[PDB]
């Protein structure tokens, strides 16, 4: 996560992180910003406005040390940078408190190291907090859970 | 006036057409709508 | 249970529970009275009267800590406030002379803690006393089992 998750600059100030995953680097839209390394500042960044994403390809230099995607998401606890994040009834929640502005973007990890979503929003609560995030599926299909009450962090 | 003026043929078929086309419409509704309660009465009984 | 379970006023008087699963509140409907909690006196309830049942959108800060469903109901002993109920031959009995009046809505939980089922009211036999219950099905199918002679508590 630390090597392979840059965080996009606005005057001085964080407010998100990109990821590269599968060989392609990825960036979501509501956040505003300057992406921190400079390979990649040069990559014309393909816009799907529904998704509230961007992607572009990353240089064949960098495409072959990269996070990894998963389709298979058994449910329980997976990892992140703010700690365990939980998983149930197809919804991805967090323990209240965790989380906040200027962390959309940061991908959630599994047991092997790998990618199984990136986090886009939050909604609080009270008991948990529910994320807003894009998540894989069987049949190579990507898939927005952005349930009630959602804010774009 | 040589012939007196009923009710049944003293209509245009324009007329007609028009009356009988506006209440068939509703009349075709009911039966459509008893017939899609009957229908949902009858999948619920049988998928319960 | 205990947490989640509320109490419905009659007067002054207990009289049934209204039970939050997955994100929506059920209470029967011939059971009359006011939900305890302030907060789901303004939830407006919806009506399934043909399940004697309604059923509502919960608050968003109690949708999270519900009791959650499940499908799978091998034969077996089952969780009850009251203590164990019985499912076999498709069918939940209890010892004739647990239960009564006022426990309509009172819901069936798992080992795991889900629930099974929501009792409505229940008929004696004699030897042991079944159930009408609301049990659900592999398809998503929520049939209202009433044995013959049932009596909605």
């Amino acid at each position: 996560e630390s090597d392979k998750t840059f965080p996009i600059m606005l005057n001085g100030q964080v407010n998100g992180y990109a990821c590269v995953v599968g060989g392609r680097l990825m960036k979501p839209l509501h956040v505003e910003g300057k992406i921190d390394n400079e390979q990649l500042a040069a990559v014309k960044l393909k816009k799907a406005s529904m998704y509230d994403l961007e992607y572009g390809d990353v240089p064949q230099n960098m495409k072959s040390d990269t996070l990894q995607y998963t389709s298979d998401k058994p449910p329980g606890f997976y990892n992140w940078h703010h700690g365990a994040v939980q998983y149930e009834n197809g919804r991805f929640t967090v323990p209240r408190g965790v989380g906040g502005k200027g962390d959309s973007g940061r991908p959630i990890l599994d047991n092997r190291g790998r990618v199984v979503a990136i986090v886009l929003g939050g909604a609080n609560e009270g008991t948990r907090t529910a994320l807003s995030v894009v998540t894989w599926n069987q049949k190579g299909v990507t898939i927005k859970d952005t349930p009630e009450g959602s804010e774009p962090w | 006036h040589k012939v007196d003026q009923e009710f049944q043929a003293a209509v245009s078929k324009t007329s007609w057409n028009w009356l009988l086309a506006l209440f068939g419409g509703a009349s075709s509704l009911i039966v459509v709508g008893l017939i899609v309660l009957v229908c949902s009465s009858m999948l619920i009984n049988t998928r319960r």
